[PDB]
Parts: structure tokens; sequence; C-alpha cells
RNA sequence: GAUUACCCCUUCUACCUUUUGCAUAAUGGUUUAACCAGAAAAAAUCUAACAAAGAGAACUUUAGCUAGAUACCCCGAAACCA
């Protein structure tokens, strides 16, 4: 392929003897020396500066200092404890689906976004976890069973309109750091845990068909989502008559971390094997 | 027989493989046993000096721990008090006899505490300055492929006629695939040689590249490298340490 | 500014400047106007007006600023119901 | 500077520091030798890796990330406290 190997051919020996840095790789480093850069040294002449200890960052020779004339107010108040929602596009949606990193075949949550590195989440940031927007609305041709934290309406209609199912789920901060990284939890051994319910401001969040959120009462799952395709204007397809229903059926207990375990069971890697508690207390505790 | 070696990856559709003639270590006059099929991404890589240069300084550095200390002019033994008084000696004033300008004293600025020199580059940049030290190891001539590697004796007289006979150069390196199943003979010739030199496929590393000018590899070790090496263009940015159980990852 | 610390060798961040202002992603700091609660009964209307508003820094201030932040404050932030978060990116600037 | 020629001719206000300005009659030093004073990587620029991602774990991402390289002195009080 490359010429540079013929001309290689008829060069001595690469060796350690000969190794040149590229170009300008290195910045020649300059010491306080001789005529130019010796004799006050780039430090100026007396005054504080050259004894180097004039004063701190903010300070202003005196007068009130910049930063501390200015009244404060609440602007990064309570930013500790402002939930954040890490945004995903149609767009990088179709993406990840058309060059196969998630696949539509198999459900679509959390841990499959993260395994296919469309999105990444730091639940120790204070981040709950991705949400949907609208961006390739038009562009969007794929048939999909998602489930996000947070979702917009013009989403749903494009999942709709192309006849899959959205869901919304609430993770607590645990739950969410077990939920992105499955394997570094296995090696912890440690139980499954229980998922916590959405705290009071969330809950008038969940309960609602509109929002097609997990705690909501299915019966109005098929009333309000006829609405949305009103709206919007597109005919609503039949996922009963659909051969991929059992798929899109598939929910999850809104106490389970994950698909098909259970919470409370142990994962044990070496003999790739489950284990499950038969002890009352025990079961009664996770079953709840 | 003629052993002959096809490649077990995927070549790119644009880019037909390089080969290599493969050596029997055991005749002095065997000098073509069969034919390698080498592939093109890892032995004939766009040959880089500037990576080559990186990886090689990396190598010399990333170990480098300096003890070398100077007691600073608070740690000397003595003399936390003042020599004579400021005013009307007719000397020039001093505090600590300690002070750096005096003939005991402690040294102004000099090496301080055990250094660390630590750097790591990134993985993918030393993957691909491997790749380069093999292309212009194979690109310059200098590199042999060998199967077998059983020595007919354990006599190093044996090894250096060996590499006379064949024209070598003055140093060579030996590669095998694995630390426990390297042959008798081998072991013990090359164990009793300076220039000649013998390591396992797991300790290659560009710097002893470098420093041997003909490197000889066993056709394992080719099929291993390859690998290894190959698949770093295809993979992922890690999420965890590797170690941990991956889908097809082991 | 503490430019390294005593327990941790990181950096310090200088909590008054979290208090009085805002950065958004493309660097342009955000700050109330001084004296707004202070005395409005002598003040015309069109002053109140100026006083209760929000206003940008210039490069000598966003700049000063910057170095008494660590990085968790030049970090990108999503909040749900941000109200600024459609004012963090930056649209048709030619320089 | 030159000269056949050492001088003799002719031309030139020691050196640092400090200042608006020093041949100053301002400071410093007899002379020799050995010691005797610029350290930090937030942002930036430069050179490379891989790129809608990048980092050998936790992070940051509207061309970004990761790595290297570029940076900030020496001697002096009177004091104060056990
Ligand atoms: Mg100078
Ligand atoms: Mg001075
Ligand atoms: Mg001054
Ligand atoms: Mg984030
Ligand atoms: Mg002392
Ligand atoms: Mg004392
Ligand atoms: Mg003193
Ligand atoms: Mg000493
Ligand atoms: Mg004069
Ligand atoms: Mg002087
Ligand atoms: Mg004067
Ligand atoms: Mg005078
Ligand atoms: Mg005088
Ligand atoms: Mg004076
Ligand atoms: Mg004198
Ligand atoms: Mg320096
Ligand atoms: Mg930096
Ligand atoms: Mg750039
Ligand atoms: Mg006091
Ligand atoms: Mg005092």
């Amino acid at each position: 392929g490359p010429r540079a190997l013929d001309l290689l051919r008829a060069l001595p020996r690469v060796s350690l003897a000969n190794l040149k840095p590229n170009p300008g790789s290195r910045k020649p480093e300059r010491r306080p020396r001789g005529r130019r850069r010796g004799r006050k040294c780039g430090r100026g002449h007396k005054g504080e500066r050259q004894r180097g200890t004039r004063p701190r960052l903010g300070f202003e020779g005196g007068q009130t200092p910049f930063y501390l004339r200015i009244p404060k107010y609440g602007f990064n108040e309570g930013h500790s404890f402002r939930h954040q929602y890490q945004p995903l596009s149609l767009n990088r949606l179709q993406y990840l689906i058309d060059l196969g990193r998630v696949d539509p075949t198999q459900p679509i949550d959390l841990t499959q976004l993260v395994n296919g590195r469309g999105v990444t989440i730091q639940p120790s940031k204070r981040d709950y976890g991705v949400q949907l927007v609208e961006e390739g609305a038009d562009t969007f041709k794929a048939k999909v069973n998602i489930e996000v934290q947070m979702a917009s309406e013009l989403a749903i209609a494009a999942i709709e309109k192309n006849g899959g199912v959205v869901t919304t789920a609430f993770y607590d901060p645990r739950s969410l750091e077990i939920l992105c990284k499955p394997v570094p939890f296995f090696l912890r051994g440690q139980p499954i845990p229980k998922r916590m319910l959405p705290p009071e401001a969330l809950v008038p969040y969940y309960t609602d068909a509109k929002n097609r959120g997990y705690l909501a009462d299915p019966a109005r799952f098929p009333e309000a989502r006829l609405e949305l395709a009103r709206k919007y204007g597109y005919v609503l397809p039949d996922i009963t008559k659909d051969e991929l229903f059992k798929m899109l059926s598939t929910r999850k207990d809104p106490r389970q971390i994950f698909f098909g375990l259970a919470p409370g069971w142990v994962v044990n890697m070496a003999d790739k094997k489950i284990l499950k508690p038969t002890d009352e207390n025990l079961l009664k505790y996770y079953s709840s | 027989p003629p052993v002959l070696r096809k490649c077990e990856l995927p070549v790119p559709a644009h880019r037909r493989p390089v080969q290599a003639w493969i050596e029997s270590l055991r005749g002095y006059e065997q000098e073509r046993v069969g034919l390698t099929e080498l592939h093109p991404d890892v032995f004939s890589t766009a040959p880089r000096l500037d990576i080559l240069h990186q990886v090689a300084i990396w190598q010399k550095n990333f170990k480098r721990i300096s003890y070398a200390k100077t007691k600073t002019r608070a740690e000397v033994r003595g003399g936390g008090r003042k020599p004579w008084v400021q005013k009307g000696s007719g000397r020039a004033r001093h505090g600590s006899i300690r002070s750096p300008i005096w003939r005991g004293g402690g040294v102004a600025h000099g090496p301080r505490g055990p250094t660390s020199y630590y750097y790591m580059l990134p993985m993918k940049v030393r993957v691909q300055g491997l790749k380069v030290a093999l292309t212009v190891k194979l690109a310059q001539d200098d590199l042999h492929i060998v199967d077998s590697l059983e020595l007919p004796t354990a006599d190093p007289q044996y090894l250096i006629e060996l590499a006379r006979y064949r024209r070598w150069g003055d140093s060579v390196l030996l590669v095998d695939l694995e630390h426990e199943d390297m042959p008798q003979n081998v072991v013990a010739a090359t164990s009793g040689l300076k220039t000649f030199n013998l390591v396992p496929a797991v300790g290659l590393n560009v710097h002893s590249m470098l420093k041997h000018q003909t490197l000889v590899l066993t056709l394992p070790t080719v099929a291993f490298l390859e690998e290894k090496l190959l698949w770093h263009n295809s993979r992922y940015t890690p999420l965890y340490p590797f170690r941990l159980p991956y889908c097809d990852f082991p | 500014v503490t430019y390294f610390s005593s327990r941790k060798g990181k950096r310090k961040t200088v909590k008054a400047v979290i208090y009085r202002f805002l950065r958004l992603h493309s660097g342009l700091w955000l700050r109330r106007k001084a004296g707004y609660k202070k005395k409005l009964w002598k003040k015309t209307a069109a002053r109140k007006r100026r006083l209760r508003e929000f206003v940008f820094c210039n490069k000598t201030q966003s700049k000063l600023l910057d170095k008494m932040t660590t990085s968790f404050w030049k970090r990108r932030n999503w909040y749900a119901d941000d109200p600024y978060q459609k004012y963090q990116d930056r649209t048709n600037l030619k320089v």
C-alpha cells in the first residue's frame, strides 16, 4: 500500500540511535540565563510583582471586589437536588437501530442503550435517566418498544405512527446505578435490590395515561393513545393483530430492576447460576 | 510438504495481504520451508517513525522512579540561630548559617524526594506503535518467520553459525508463543548467549524490537499477534476494565 | 483561590462566585444588577425596570470568574424544566 | 588606530545597581578558586491517537475527547508565642 515502504528498503536500519520527535511536538523550554532571560528574569522591577507577593485573584486593589458588589440570587440554588435527564433524539435512536447497535427484535430499555454506547448516564451526578425529544420526528421509520424516564408528546406520537409502544418508568438513584452498569453490580456479591417508588412530586407524573407512565391504569391506554392519533392525524396500527405483540406486551413489575429477574435473587457468575432464598421473612421483604 | 498459512481474519476489500518466507530452524541450508500470508493491516501498516518514537520513550520513562533527595535549608543539621547581630558588625547580614549562601548550607532548589515519572499513553497509540514496529521490521527485510523452532542440538555454536550462514545480522531476538511450551534445546542454547535473546510472545515490545537488528517469530506467534492487535480497530471504547465479563470478549 | 488544597491537593472553588452568578455553556456569565432591592421609592419607573434585568459580563470578567470556578460548574446540564436551557447554546455567531 | 619602532602622536567621561538624569564627589567590590538564586498545567496554544464520540472504571461530550510538550526566584529585620 504505503509507498513509504519502498523508501524504507533503501534506508538504514531504524534503531534507537535515530529517532526524531515530530517537528514542533516539543516546544523548547526557556531558562533565565544569559543576557536575554537573565537580569530581572521577566519578573519586572521591584514593586510587589518582583517579590512575588501581589494579592489574591478577586482583589481589586481595595475598592470593593467586582464579584462582591453584585447582590446574590438563587441561581445555582438547590442545583444538587434538581433531577437531570439525558436527552435522546429520535435521530440518535433511528441511528442506533440502523447501524444495528440496538436491535428492535428484543425489548429496548435503558441497559441496552448503555450497551450500545448511545447514551451515557451518571447516576452519581444527580442524573435520573434518559428523556425523549422529537428531533428525528419525520425521519423516524422504526418499529420499537422503548422505556424512557421522561417523554414528550411529539416523541410518543412518532413512535405510535410507526406502531411501537412507549412506557415511562422511574428509577431511584441506586436502582439507576445498578441498571446502567449491571455487570459491575453482580461482582459486588449483593442481592438484587428492591426498586423504589417515585417520590411525591413525581407521582402525579407517572399516574397519567397521557404520559403513559408505568404506574398508570392500563385501562386508559386504549383511550388516550387513540387521542394522540387524532391530534397528529395518523391512523393507529392494531397492536393485537401484530406478529411481535408478545414482545410489546412485556412490562416490568414496578418493583423489578431487571427483565425476567426478581428482587432478592443473587447472581453467581462463576458457576453461572442464579440463587433464590426460601426464607419466609426474606421472601415477604422482597415480594412487597 | 510445504507449509502454507492462510489468514484467519478478514482482509479489507481494497487491500491484498503480504507474504513472507517460512524458514525452518533445524537445517543450516533449509531456507524456505513454506509461505505465509500475513495480514496487511498488522504488517503492512503505513510506517510512522513518529509513534515509534513516542512509545519508545514511554517505555523508558513510565517505569522511572528517581531517588535523589537534597536537604533543604530547613532540613540541615543545626544552626537555628542568628550568627551575629544585624547592625554594627561591619559584615553582611545573615539568618541561619544553614542558608543556601553559606558553605555548609542547604541546597536552594535541587532534586526533591523520590520522584516518579508516570504517564499512561492511550491504548490505541501503544497498539499502533507495536504495529508500526512490526511493519518496519518486515519492510526492511530484517524480520524472519520461523515455524517449529525445534533445535537439532543444544550447542550455542550451532545458533551462531546459523546466524552467519543466513546473514541474520549482529543481534537477534526470538519470540515464542508460550513460556511453558518452549522446547528444551532452544531454552538452553539461547540462555547461554548475550547477543541472541529469547522471549515469550506476551513480552513483545517496541524498545526490544529496536534493540535487536533481527526479529524472529514462531508461526503460532504470528497467528497470535495478528489477532490481538487487529482486535483494536473494531473495538468499542471500554466500559469497565476489560478483565470483567463481556459478551464476546473473555 | 486555592490552587492546591491541603487534604486532596486539588484546586478549590470560591463559593461567593457561585452564589451571585450563572454560567451558561457558551461561556457567558450572567449576573443580577447591583442595588435592585435598594431604595425603590426614590427611583423612576425607568430605573426600576433597568434594575430588575439580568445582564452579561465583559470578557475580562467572565475570564476572571472562570479562574475561580472548578470543572464542576463548567459542566453541561440538563434539568427538567430548565428555563435557561434554551439559552445555553450559541447560534449564528460569525466572529 | 596604528607604525620600521615599546613610548612619543590622534581618538575615546571604569563596571554594575539605581534613577527624570550618574565620570560623578550616589551604592557595591583587593584579587584568585569552589560553591551561590524561576519550581505548579484551570483556561489556552503546539504535535499526535481515536472520532459522534473519546478515555485500561467512576468522567466529559452541539468536534469532541485522551496523551505529550510548553509556568510563576535567592538573602535579610525589629518582633510575637511555648
Ligand atoms: Mg533582560
Ligand atoms: Mg533590583
Ligand atoms: Mg515601583
Ligand atoms: Mg452527562
Ligand atoms: Mg532549624
Ligand atoms: Mg530564633
Ligand atoms: Mg530570619
Ligand atoms: Mg550538606
Ligand atoms: Mg554624562
Ligand atoms: Mg550595586
Ligand atoms: Mg535623585
Ligand atoms: Mg556630584
Ligand atoms: Mg553617601
Ligand atoms: Mg542609596
Ligand atoms: Mg567600598
Ligand atoms: Mg521552568
Ligand atoms: Mg489543561
Ligand atoms: Mg480542535
Ligand atoms: Mg497578635
Ligand atoms: Mg502584627
